[PDB]
């Protein structure tokens, strides 16, 4: 991964080849996750430069290549770079970086975002502040200033994105997060709200003309033991989709529960347990639907720090007749990953 | 040490020692040792040890013992889907900690929390048998992998390991008939072996 | 180029940018590989991780960015993911791997696929077994477990791929192969079949529920020289397009021959002269059609590993009045290669 | 960066992340550069070997991934490859590089293409000889082989590129530079010609069988001082949109000037002030517009050859009531940027 | 020195009233419960709005350099380091290093003008006519022409609150002297003449 | 002693080459060639008129059944025809040394290397030397591409600026000829020798 370090500049280069296959019912139309073949490689570079004994400059770029497309006319499909951003850090005075970068609101839900390949079901991609999103800044500072010992913050601004669909659209926005860690034990709590698009405004679910997203996050890792809890809610922020309907848009409300255990043996086995709902709630036309409803079981297999392997089970306990049409069924995913 | 139907095992264990051994197994296994060559007799005992994988795995967690028992889950899981079905022993050629070892299934279970065997029984064409641990091992049946094998198979995976086994033994193949009363040692041996297992 | 090697990991990154051009009749409409600019470039890692003395992990990625296009609408034109897996080596035992890989019988095709720009016509990508595929769990070994030296075989598993195409799709499938070497001589023989799906029969060209492709081939490999042949048979997997109707499909069933002669020059340069012929057979309308026909003459100079060029002409023996429609003008390709 | 070089081939893999943003009044559709995120990523590598001491094979190819986009359908929306072409060097004797390059009238357009972001406005993409084109076979020799020091020349041929948009394709054509170069002062001049397409013809903006590209340009670089003006027309080349109308095309005549001056600070900042002007001639049913007219002050702070940032102000100069429709706001960007 | 007697009397009711019961007492709170980050870090962001006055002060001194200097710190400290909270130019170079501020007080004073007489003000402390009300000119145009006259009472006070802590120490070398009037209009020539020159 | 029977035709027709068109018009077009055209373009052209005949060369050296030499030539056809801008880069010899211009062999050393001979020698005015194996017997490439495609502009055009460098490089070693007995018997004596080793 570093191949490059000379004149305190530093660049590595990583990647990973994950051949993924999904087990589902049937076509897996009405499953968790889908049904097929899933694999996929992964691009990226993250470079850093010591300007002096207080200036780092940073930057990174990373891309996701789709292995489950065809050479022809699908070719591109789910290929998309995932983060680009170049940014600044200050000897204990803190950092600041500007591009697609993570959501605020993620300094929480990366809490439980721990499974071998699903979970994290909150952190939409291009959905304010919970994951993934183009042209953010943001300050980060480590240790309070040097003061605090383990107290970080961060806040962070998002330009608005009036894109073609209102699905990945948003608009101008603010956010924040605060954690404390003190021996294997963390805290954390974000919140973000911003604009939506008129295009956001104009769909037949959800309204509101301020999204908001916060979330709680509690985690012990220590030990070769890892265990986290998120609560979050949000307020026309996630997007829902009514298969029945065929209409777009957001849940006026969900309230979000995440839970993962996980423990590491020292013959390299890490199992994994978790629970997962997203209740949503005062749905145009349902009420109150359940959105993620599962436990999962898994666990992965380290060779070394550059091979392994991994199987998911997702007990997917949503019901058969969800008013929004969520699919019912399990899904089971096997892999098998090289990275470096 | 307590035996009380020594008087029948051994009749029934002179059938299985003077006759249905050398004029039936042991030219078995000695056309086995002959002709199968060795990838394709490691790939069976690996692919039929892998069948009994996932009921040694639950019967450890029934111990008290997750790790022990995640141990065989890792076995199972790693040698399914990269070892071919369990052709392929990855675990084993992966981490030491993850080496095949000899089954714990419910027999040991049942003389974990504390029962005993009664008496011990030798049956012809079968051998040594107890009702704890043999027929009690076949519990792990009712359940996944071993409740999927129809009784063809079933006979087909206790025949193929046993054959493999006395292939194995044909070298002190002979050392036992140099013994006083070979019914008292392949009886202190089943108790020896089976005891082990248990605690 | 082999960049990173430390800690029981090496990672080889590498790749080629290839100016191509091609001159044929006219438009090129009528050609064996038609007109025009043909740039390309290509980059991928190869990874290699030595877990212990039995289990070595391996991934590997390979993307094809095309030169030829605009930096506007078209940019995307042709660039697809080759090749997208990671496995695992077991001593003797073998390899396993999963992903997006060549399929199977193209470790017979291969033997053929040697010329310097042409050739390899019968491995069509994305069709089954006989290029690369998505979707495939293959068994490798070699030396047959130790016992017999030059001896290997490969057993593969088809994932079904439902595309939106008829032309990509694929059902669930299994292939293997066997090919012995010995003292410069290659023989090896590969089979494989597979469902077609629902689309791939609604077509207008090829019925049956099954696909099957097989191939054989022999080789000579020593002393500069080489001459590799070719023979295979599909049923319902070569595809076809009738230009005249604009319809796609299958043939039911094509006979394929290539045969590859060549010589390494000491002064650099390798001639080559290959004939290749593919006449389908049971055709919707047609009947016997033939859809490859050439010799080639053609040579690559070799400046070192590094930088070579070569020109490829193909003397199409394709009729006028071919009844699919299959070009009848040759083409005659010139290379300049720089590769790493 | 130089990552691998070793048995006489050395390897540069290059990249840079760049956090952008452009401000313009309003939605910026009527701005000299819109509004908005503008972050994008770029990677490439450089490859050269040494064959002997007379022949150098060299590579190259370079990838533009945007930022701005969402990870969803529009994922690939303005990704591109830039460049990939490969060549010889020769002794004295000069170079031969056949892909997709530069044209050759940027030998004389890049003298002013020095802004922070703006800038080189006349150096358009896939526009026959000013800016990156794909399919150009170039000989450059500097240094008249070995005879007069500091001067150079380049002969390129254009291949026809028919591609599905007017603005994009091209025809056959030809074209070439001169330079000199002596203490700080250099000199140049380019032209190319070449047919234009029977779609470009058809067109509504713009006609002649032949498209035209002429430029020179006087640089001064020395003494922490960078100053350089450019002078060129067009004859058929400069591709032209009417918004009123929404028809495109080319402008039949156009007279171009750039000016640059620059002073580098040796505490790390680089002022610029620049003035563009690019005026258009004999246009249908419009007459003599104006395409381009700024002032531009901006400024460049270099950390160090890896981090830097920018801020890029244009004192957009252009009418209201602008006959074809270019945006008359002012636009100013802010970028960081990490390279390697 | 012509109000001499009337600077005298507001010097005392500086030096004897609003110091020790108002403008110390509120410096000391200071001192205390403002943490450090954000003690300088608030004269870090008070201090960019008249970094683009001693920009274009600079230039009207016919000190390109210098004045692209400040520049510099503007474009680097506003965009990087959060709207002038941190101080990256200066992290950057060492000649990047924050300095004391030239405004049009100094632009006249460097062109030869003088002040006027040295006058001490009520809850202002001293003032002259040329530097104090000659800044004023740098109201005139951007960043500080964009302050409500309630922010420019409130970086007055911000900034002379941190300044009155940063003098707690030497508190008693002014309280110290003889004539500790005739001190402090010295220490005042001393610091705003080295500045023009 | 050799064989020449139109010794007496041969030497009136060297005569008039040697002592009148020579001096009189060859001679100064050769001086006007080493004083203006620069270096880079005479070795230049000398790789653009000599690939022209390396396809000639190529097939007649197969003809020969030496296919190695054979496709020595494509080579330096193929490279620097390519890669060499059409010929005027010899990129083939600065890659291989096997790959440098050699002195052609086309279909008059075929039939010589099939032991043909050359009928009497004769000279002619303002060509110089001629026999009927060698030139005009090469003329049996000009049937068959690149010579093939040559204008009868093009091919008086690639003959004089051929010659003009030839004689431009002898422009030294001239006066060593104007002190010879005899320079008829050796300026055929040369044109043996040299015909012979490429036709053996
Ligand atoms: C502390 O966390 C800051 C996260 O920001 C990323 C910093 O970018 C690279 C700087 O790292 C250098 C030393 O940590
Ligand atoms: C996946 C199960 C999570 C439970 C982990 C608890 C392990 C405690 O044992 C430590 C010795
Ligand atoms: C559908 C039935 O297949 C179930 C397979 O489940 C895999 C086991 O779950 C992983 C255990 O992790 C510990
Ligand atoms: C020739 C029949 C095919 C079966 C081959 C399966 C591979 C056998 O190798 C497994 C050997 O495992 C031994 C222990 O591993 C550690
Ligand atoms: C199915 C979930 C299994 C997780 C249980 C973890 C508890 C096992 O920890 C045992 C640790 O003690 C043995 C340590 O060996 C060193
Ligand atoms: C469900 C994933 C398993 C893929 C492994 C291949 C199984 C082949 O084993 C055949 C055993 O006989
Ligand atoms: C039906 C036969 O195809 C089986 C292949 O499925 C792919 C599963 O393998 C995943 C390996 O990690
Ligand atoms: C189109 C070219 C294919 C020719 C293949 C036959 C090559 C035979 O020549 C080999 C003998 O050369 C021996 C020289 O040793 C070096
Ligand atoms: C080192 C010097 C670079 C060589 C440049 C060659 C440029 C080619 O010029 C071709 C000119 O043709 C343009 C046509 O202009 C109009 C004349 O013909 C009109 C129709 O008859
Ligand atoms: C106005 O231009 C008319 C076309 O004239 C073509 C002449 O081109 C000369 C370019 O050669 C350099
Ligand atoms: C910003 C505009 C750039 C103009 C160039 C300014 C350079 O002149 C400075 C020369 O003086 C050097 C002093 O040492
Ligand atoms: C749009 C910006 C216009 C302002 C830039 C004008 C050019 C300024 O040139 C000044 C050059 O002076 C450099 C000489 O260095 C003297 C000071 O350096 C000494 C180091 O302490
Ligand atoms: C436009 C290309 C000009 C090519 C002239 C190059 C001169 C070739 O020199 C060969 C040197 O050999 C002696
Ligand atoms: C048109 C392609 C013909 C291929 C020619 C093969 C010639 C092989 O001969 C090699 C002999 O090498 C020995 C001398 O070195
Ligand atoms: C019309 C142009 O045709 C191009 C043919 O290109 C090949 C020329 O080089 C062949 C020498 O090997
Ligand atoms: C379109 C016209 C192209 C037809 C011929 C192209 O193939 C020639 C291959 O050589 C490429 C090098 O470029 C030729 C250099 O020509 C300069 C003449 O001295
Ligand atoms: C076109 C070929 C002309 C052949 C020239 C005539 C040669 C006849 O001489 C007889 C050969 O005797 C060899 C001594
Ligand atoms: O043009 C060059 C070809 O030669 C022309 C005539 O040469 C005279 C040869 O004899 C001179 C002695």
């Amino acid at each position: 991964a570093e191949i490059y370090n000379k004149d305190g500049n530093k660049v590595d280069l990583y990647g990973k080849a994950v051949g993924l296959h999904y087990f589902s019912k049937g076509n897996g139309e009405n499953s968790y996750g889908g049904n097929g073949d899933m694999t996929y490689a992964r691009l990226g570079f993250k470079g850093e430069t010591q300007i002096n004994s207080d200036l780092t400059g940073y930057g990174q770029w990373e891309y996701n290549f789709q292995g489950n497309n065809s050479e022809g006319a699908d070719a591109q499909t789910g290929n998309k770079t995932r983060l680009a951003f170049a940014g600044l850090k200050y000897a204990d005075v803190g950092s600041f970086d500007y591009g697609r970068n993570y959501g605020v609101v993620y300094d929480a839900l990366g809490y439980t975002d721990m499974l071998p390949e699903f979970g994290g079901d909150t952190a939409y991609s291009d959905d304010f502040f919970v994951g993934r999103v183009g042209g953010v800044a943001t300050y980060r500072n480590s240790n309070f200033f040097g003061l605090v010992d383990g107290l970080n913050f961060a806040v962070q601004y998002l330009g608005k994105n009036e894109r073609d669909t209102a699905r990945r659209s948003n608009g101008d926005g603010v956010g924040g997060s605060i954690s404390y860690e003190y021996e294997g034990f963390g805290i954390v709590g974000a919140y973000g709200a911003a604009d939506r698009t008129n295009l956001q405004e104009a769909q037949p679910l959800g309204n509101g003309k301020k999204a908001e997203q916060w979330a709680t996050g509690l985690k012990y890792d220590a030990n070769n033991i890892y265990l986290a809890a998120n609560y979050g809610e949000t307020r026309n922020a996630t997007p829902i989709t009514n298969k029945f309907t065929n209409t777009s848009g957001f849940a006026n409300k969900t309230q979000d529960v995440l839970l993962v255990a996980q423990y590491q043996f020292d013959f390299g086995l890490r199992p994994s347990i978790a629970y997962t709902k997203s209740k949503a709630k005062d749905v145009e036309g349902i009420g109150d639907v359940d959105l993620v409803n599962y436990f999962e079981v898994g666990a992965t297999y380290y060779f070394n720090k550059n091979m392994s392997t991994y199987v998911d089970y997702i007990i997917n306990q949503i019901d058969s007749d969800n008013k929004l049409g969520v699919g019912s069924d399990d899904t089971v995913a096997v892999g098998i990953v090289y990275q470096f | 040490r307590s035996d009380p139907l020594e008087g029948f095992n051994r009749t029934m264990f002179n059938f299985n020692f003077n006759v249905v051994d050398p004029y039936v197994l042991r030219p078995v296994a000695v056309a086995w040792r002959d002709y199968v060559p060795q990838p394709a007799r490691n790939g069976l005992s690996n692919f039929t040890s892998n069948l009994e994988e996932p009921a040694v795995m639950v019967n450890y967690f029934l111990q008290g013992d997750p790790y022990k028992g995640m141990v065989h889950f890792t076995r199972f899981f790693l040698n399914t889907i990269l070892g071919m079905g369990g052709l392929i022993d990855v675990a084993g050629m992966a981490n030491p900690q993850l080496q095949r070892v000899e089954p714990h299934r419910f027999g040991s279970t049942l003389g974990h929390y504390g029962v005993g065997y009664g008496p011990y029984v030798q049956l012809p064409f079968y051998g040594s048998f107890t009702l704890r641990d043999e027929g009690g091992d076949m519990a792990d049946g009712l359940y996944p992998v071993l409740s999927w094998l129809t009784w063809p198979m079933s006979i087909g995976k206790w025949a193929v390991e046993g054959i493999e086994t006395r292939a194995q033994l044909l070298d002190s193949d002979g050392l036992l008939r140099q013994s006083s009363d070979p019914y008292i040692l392949m009886r202190e041996a089943y108790f020896q072996r089976h005891d082990f297992i248990a605690n």
